[PDB]
């Protein structure tokens, strides 16, 4: 006889994740470089028209 | 045209100039004074200043004694325009100056006391505030609407002179 032990359930227990998860995640890697050229040809455009402005400025002065 | 260094000492000299020389009024304002009524003073007094500087090129090395002659007119019709200016806008003259004490003394920072200073000057004094060199097909730089360059913190007296000048109708 054997009472009083631990024994597992009648049913069994429901099954554990045991794979890899590592879902590939983030945009395509052109998503990211098209969208880096933008927010950079963006930064460009106002920087290059701030230093035209400037020119003028000191032109006044 | 070098700067001193190394324990420059400064010294005064109380003297005179002399007789054959006469006297003459020279000015009192100050960097931001001087810088608010250059343009007017250089719309004013264009062929005095030339005439100075185009002695002071064809005698040469003369230099001082021979076109003191000329630099006694320069100063005096400079004090006819700040004496003018003064007389006609002094409330609007000091908004513009006061606001160019603060921001470096930058002509950049105080557009909108410049433009009622502008106005006031061409329509009392007549005198127009103009940049020469610039060829047709380029905006004035103090005309756009608008810049990239807006200063820190826009002063607060003119402000309130700009939207009251707005709702006038001057403007
Ligand atoms: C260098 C790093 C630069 C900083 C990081 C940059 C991040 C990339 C910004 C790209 C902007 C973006 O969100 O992508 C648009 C996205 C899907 O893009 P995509 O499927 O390729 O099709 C675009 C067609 N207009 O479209 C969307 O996701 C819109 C989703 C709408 C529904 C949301 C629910
Ligand atoms: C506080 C502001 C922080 C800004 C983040 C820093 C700069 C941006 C870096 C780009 C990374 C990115 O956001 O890319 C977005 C992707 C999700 O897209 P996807 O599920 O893979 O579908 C793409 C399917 N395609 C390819 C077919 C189109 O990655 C992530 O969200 C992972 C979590 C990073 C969270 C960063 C916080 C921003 C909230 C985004 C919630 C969606
Ligand atoms: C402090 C605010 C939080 C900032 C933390 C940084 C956020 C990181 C989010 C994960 C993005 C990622 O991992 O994207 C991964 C992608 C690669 O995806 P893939 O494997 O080729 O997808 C293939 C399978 N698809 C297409 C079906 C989904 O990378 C890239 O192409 C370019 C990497 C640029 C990352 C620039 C992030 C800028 C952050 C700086 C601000
Ligand atoms: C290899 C580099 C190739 C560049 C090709 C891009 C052509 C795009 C056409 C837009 C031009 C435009 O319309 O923008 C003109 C702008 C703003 O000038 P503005 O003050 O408004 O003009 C008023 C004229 N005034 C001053 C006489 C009154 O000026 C620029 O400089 C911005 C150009 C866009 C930035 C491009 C940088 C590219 C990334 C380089 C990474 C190192």
């Amino acid at each position: 006889p054997s009472v009083g032990q631990d024994l597992p359930p009648v049913g069994g227990y429901e099954p554990v994740q045991w794979r890899r998860n590592l879902p590939a995640r983030g945009f395509r890697p052109l998503v990211y470089l098209a969208a880096l050229c933008g927010i950079c040809g963006y930064g460009f455009y106002r920087a290059l028209g701030g230093i035209q402005e400037r020119r003028e400025l000191k032109r006044e002065k | 045209p070098r700067e001193a260094a190394a324990h420059w000492v400064p010294f005064e000299d109380k003297a005179n100039m002399p007789d054959n020389v006469p006297d003459v009024v020279e000015v009192g304002a100050t960097s931001a004074p001087l810088l608010s009524a250059s343009y007017f003073i250089g719309a004013k007094c264009k062929p005095y200043n030339d005439d100075f500087m185009l002695c002071r090129e064809e005698s040469q090395g003369s230099g001082a004694i021979d076109c003191l002659k000329e630099g006694r007119r320069v100063t005096r019709c400079a004090v006819s325009v700040i004496e003018d200016i003064n007389k006609s806008c002094l409330d609007e003259f000091r908004l513009h100056w006061q606001c160019l004490e603060q921001n470096n003394h930058q002509l950049s920072g105080c557009r909108k006391a410049e433009a009622l200073l502008n106005k006031c000057v061409f329509t009392k004094l007549n005198l127009e505030k103009k940049i020469p060199g610039l060829r047709p097909d380029e905006e004035p730089v103090f005309l756009k609407k608008d810049p990239w360059i807006k200063p820190a913190v826009d002063d607060f007296k003119s402000v309130r002179a700009y939207a009251e000048a707005k709702k006038n109708g001057t403007l």
